[PDB]
């Protein structure tokens, strides 16, 4: 399974959003594609997909996150 | 009939009942969610009348029964459906018990005035030890190492089990088929305590390799794996939120796990005789923690190996109340036993005065979830009853019931009846052994066996 | 004057527990009066523990005697319930070994737990 | 036992709680 | 084999007997008796 | 131009490399060490010459200096938490008694061997090259890592690891592929 957290929320009314930083537990599993992890976070948030924008996403060394 | 309609129309009929049973309805519809705040809401412990249990023990022919789990169906307020699997099942309250026999047994406990109906069961045996000896490979639908915990899932669909063969598995609640294997992957990764958290299928695993894993039931998957525990994590325990609390015995703390932060936070006893007599100018200084239950989502109590029981808060490292040598000292050994030699006066002097004496162990404790009376339980011979101060900040001792005689593995309450009054019916599984290991000397009258004490208020 | 001497206090038995916890997971724990019997007459005992509780108590006053004609600390604990659980068996255990070992892991705790011994003694 | 004055000298916003806390998924 | 599984068996219960006799100074039957 | 990043070297030649001593003690150092070349030695015995050089000057300050009270028990502390220093040993004093075997038992090559994991320091550093030693949930490849106090019994094989519960590895299934056909 894949696990996605949020962290850090700040609700910025003056670029009218919400800004977080994202964990990706992917325990045998090399990554989580972009794309994926923008329609998962639109379910949880109830917002359109078009709405979400995830980037600058470094896996750790030794895998799973 | 729209689906807005439909909801309308049972928060409608719920309304309707809550001013048949009745400012008091305001209060009513408070407590339905006094849950979401993790604070203690629950005060009944002066309400409770100890004295006036019916207790009762029943046998088993399992030997040294090591767990027990209640499921008790609960309303659920924002769709009004009750968390029974089934219509068949609806208000029938179920408790599973595990032993070293290999043995899962589903007992029905709605009735009661009457004990335990066994219904179904489930035993392993050698015929399921897998050939592969590898671990990714240990994937046998039955047991055929000791069981040492047994977990009911909150939806009443599932009943996970796990002990000393390194696996998790999930039975159906109806028939106890096994549907899914779920092996540690570990050489040490020996299950020791699961813990559902409350109305959710999110499963812990506190494990003999000193790491907490975390399942999604649902989803037959483990999710991560916690890990700053330096000894065996021996017990567990879980509320509504993901703030699951353990405990690591020889390491003698405990931490608290905040999940979706993933932070940490450890709790050390720290508490030394030599200042303890001297604040009082016998007293054991503690080796283990064994047993840990959250009174709340900010408060949580522990047992020691001294026999001291522990209340902690979240704000405090240290412990904020102690009760030390909570179930009493145990029996001196027999003079005839101790030497072999014929002059009583010598043997005598082999029991040192009061120097080999030593405490009873805590080896279950249970709190009620956001309530003010946990219970405790050894091999003493009784399981004690306690009330946690309003301002939560000490306890006392509310009763004892003396029914139980052996070890008790563990504790489960169950209640019944309107939401002002309620009777309690108080489960224990009651072995000949520890769980965990053969160290205690037979005691005497000891059996296995369920211990039930129903308790009803009045006031 | 009771044949079971010295018994640590409830601090020191902690401590000596502690490291027969650790000694353990290290595969430097000999459990057992026959083991620890064997270690004495090998000499690569680093003290031995003993349980004031036995019953009888006779059956391990031979290695008091075997560790004063070497010269290894000894020490007895009140119980062997808890001896045992600490060895890491599902048995009481009514004397341990403690195997000497100076490229061991845990060579600092030994050392200061057997100085507390030998001024116990 | 026995053995056992003139000093001369707006409160800042108090602080608000976060609006948005951290939310959690599993799939697959 | 099982002749010598209580040869070895009594050997072991012959050494904890010598040793109550050992380190006792009135030594009692009562041990040896339920060993 | 973007500013200058800073960087320096972790080692010095000694005074004199071909005293018959220290080329004997060097020996003794690498072989019970399992240490690859000189250079690691010379590391270390920087870094150690660094610390006891600061503790030198910390004790020619008088005692209460404030200086010396701040500076001192950083050290002290870092020293205690690395493992070198002892719990019992909080003094400058015993930080000038010193050694580099001291810091090279700290080394997670030498913990790996100790605690049993490797058979050997050459295995434990085979071991950490290839991915099998984690230290809590985190895979360290480095040998030269130091190990603290705390993070001592969290020193476990990983997860991805063959030998921590993950499938076996290339060699071990193509045998058995090669068995099976
Ligand atoms: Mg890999």
């Amino acid at each position: 399974a894949v696990t996605i957290r949020t962290r850090k929320v700040i609700s910025n009314p003056l670029l009218a959003r919400k800004q977080f930083v994202v964990d990706v537990l992917h325990p045998n599993r090399a990554n989580v594609s972009k794309d994926e992890l923008r329609e998962k976070l639109a379910e949880v948030y109830k917002a359109e997909k078009d709405a979400v924008s995830v980037f600058g996403f470094r896996t750790q060394f030794g895998g799973g996150k | 009939e729209n689906p807005a309609d439909k909801r309308r129309r049972l928060a409608k009929q719920y309304l309707e009942n809550l001013k048949s049973e009745a400012d008091i309805i305001a209060s009513r519809l408070k407590e339905d969610v006094a849950e979401q705040q993790g604070r203690v809401f629950r005060y009944f412990g002066d309400k409770l009348l100890i004295s006036e249990a019916k207790q009762s023990f029943t046998r088993v022919g399992e030997n040294n029964l090591t767990c027990i789990s209640c499921f008790q169906p609960v309303l659920n307020k924002y769709t009004f459906e009750e968390s029974s699997n089934g219509d068949k099942n609806k208000g029938r309250l179920f408790a599973y018990t595990v032993s070293k026999d290999l043995q899962l047994t589903k007992y029905d406990i709605t009735d009661f005035s009457k004990r335990p109906k066994k219904l179904k069961y489930a035993k392993g045996g050698a015929k399921y030890i897998p050939t592969s000896k590898h671990e990714y490979e240990n994937t046998t639908e039955g047991h055929y190492d000791e069981i040492l915990t047994v977990a009911a899932s909150p939806d009443g669909k599932y009943v996970v089990t796990g002990g000393r063969d390194r696996k998790l598995i999930v039975w159906s609640t109806e028939s106890l088929s096994p549907v899914k294997v779920i092996p540690t992957k570990d050489r040490r990764g020996e299950v020791l305590s699961l813990a559902f958290r409350k109305n959710s299928d999110q499963l812990y695993a506190s494990c003999a390799d000193f790491k907490i894993r975390t399942y999604s039931i649902n989803q037959f998957s483990q999710l991560e794996i916690l890990y700053g525990h330096h000894d065996i994590v021996e017990d567990i325990s879980a509320l509504a939120m993901e703030r699951c609390v353990t405990v690591g015995a020889r390491d003698r703390t405990a931490m608290l796990w905040k999940i979706p932060d993933e932070t940490r936070l450890t709790f050390r006893g720290g508490d030394e005789p030599q200042k303890l007599l001297r604040r009082w100018m016998l007293f054991f200084c503690e080796g283990s923690i064994d047993v840990v239950s959250m009174v709340d989502d900010f408060h949580f109590i522990t047992g020691s190996d001294n026999g001291n029981i522990c209340l902690w808060s979240l704000a405090k490292k240290k412990p904020i109340f102690t009760e030390r040598i909570a179930h009493g000292i145990l029996p001196e050994p027999s003079f005839n036993d101790i030497s072999g030699e014929t002059d009583e006066e010598l043997r005598k002097r082999q029991l040192q005065g009061k120097k080999l004496l030593q405490p009873f162990w805590i080896t279950s404790l249970y709190a009620i979830p956001y309530s003010n009376v946990f219970i405790s339980g050894s091999w003493s011979g009784s399981l004690k009853v306690w009330k946690i101060s309003d301002n939560l900040r000490s306890f006392e001792l509310l009763g004892e019931l003396s029914g139980a005689k052996g070890v008790v593995t563990k504790i489960q309450v169950v209640e019944s009846g309107k939401h002002g009054k309620e009777k309690f019916r108080i489960l224990a599984s009651i072995a000949k052994e520890h769980r965990l290991g053969r160290w205690i000397a037979n005691v005497s009258g000891a059996r296995n066996g369920i211990y039930s004490a129903v308790i009803d208020q009045t006031g | 004057n009771p044949k079971a001497f010295p018994l640590a206090d409830a601090a020191l038995t902690q401590q000596i527990l502690d490291v027969v916890q650790q000694a353990a997971n290290l595969r430097q724990l000999k459990k057992g009066a026959n083991e620890a019997t064997k270690t004495l007459n090998r000499g690569i005992s680093e003290f031995i523990i003993m349980a004031a509780d036995c019953e009888p108590i006779e059956i391990l006053l031979h290695l008091p005697l075997l560790c004063e004609d070497k010269n290894v600390p000894y020490v007895f604990v009140p119980s062997r319930v808890a001896l045992g659980r600490a060895c890491g068996v599902s048995r009481p255990v009514i004397a341990a070994s403690i195997t000497t070992n100076d490229a061991s892991a845990i060579k600092t705790q030994i050392y200061a737990v057997k100085d507390k011994i030998e001024t116990l003694l | 036992n026995i053995l056992s004055r003139f000093d001369p000298s707006p409160r800042a916003a108090k602080k608000r709680r976060p609006a948005a806390k951290g939310k959690n998924l599993s799939f697959k | 084999k099982n002749k010598g599984r209580i040869s070895r068996y009594l050997a072991n219960k012959c050494s904890m007997a010598s040793r109550i006799d050992n380190y006792s100074e009135e030594p009692s039957n009562v041990f040896g008796s339920v060993l | 131009p973007r500013a200058p990043r800073t960087y320096s070297k972790t080692y010095s030649t000694p005074k004199r490399p071909y005293e018959s001593s220290r080329l004997d003690a060097e020996l003794k150092l690498a072989g019970e060490f399992g240490l690859k070349n000189k250079k690691e030695i010379y590391r270390i015995s920087f870094q150690l010459s660094k610390i006891r050089r600061a503790a030198r000057d910390l004790l020619t300050r008088d005692e209460k200096d404030p200086k010396r009270l701040f500076e001192g028990n950083a050290l002290i502390r870092r020293l205690v938490r690395v493992g070198v220093l002892s719990e019992d040993k909080k003094k400058l004093d015993y930080v000038l008694a010193l050694k580099v075997e001291d810091f090279l038992e700290r080394r997670l090559q030498t913990q790996v061997y100790k605690l049993g994991l490797a058979k050997s320091v050459h295995h434990a550093r085979v071991l950490i090259t290839q991915r099998h030693i984690a230290v809590g949930k985190q895979i360290v490849n480095i040998p030269s890592f130091m190990v603290r106090l705390d993070s001592e019994k969290h020193i476990d094989f990983a997860p991805t690891s063959p030998f921590g519960g993950a499938r076996p590895g290339r060699v071990a299934r193509r045998n058995a592929a090669r068995k099976a056909e």
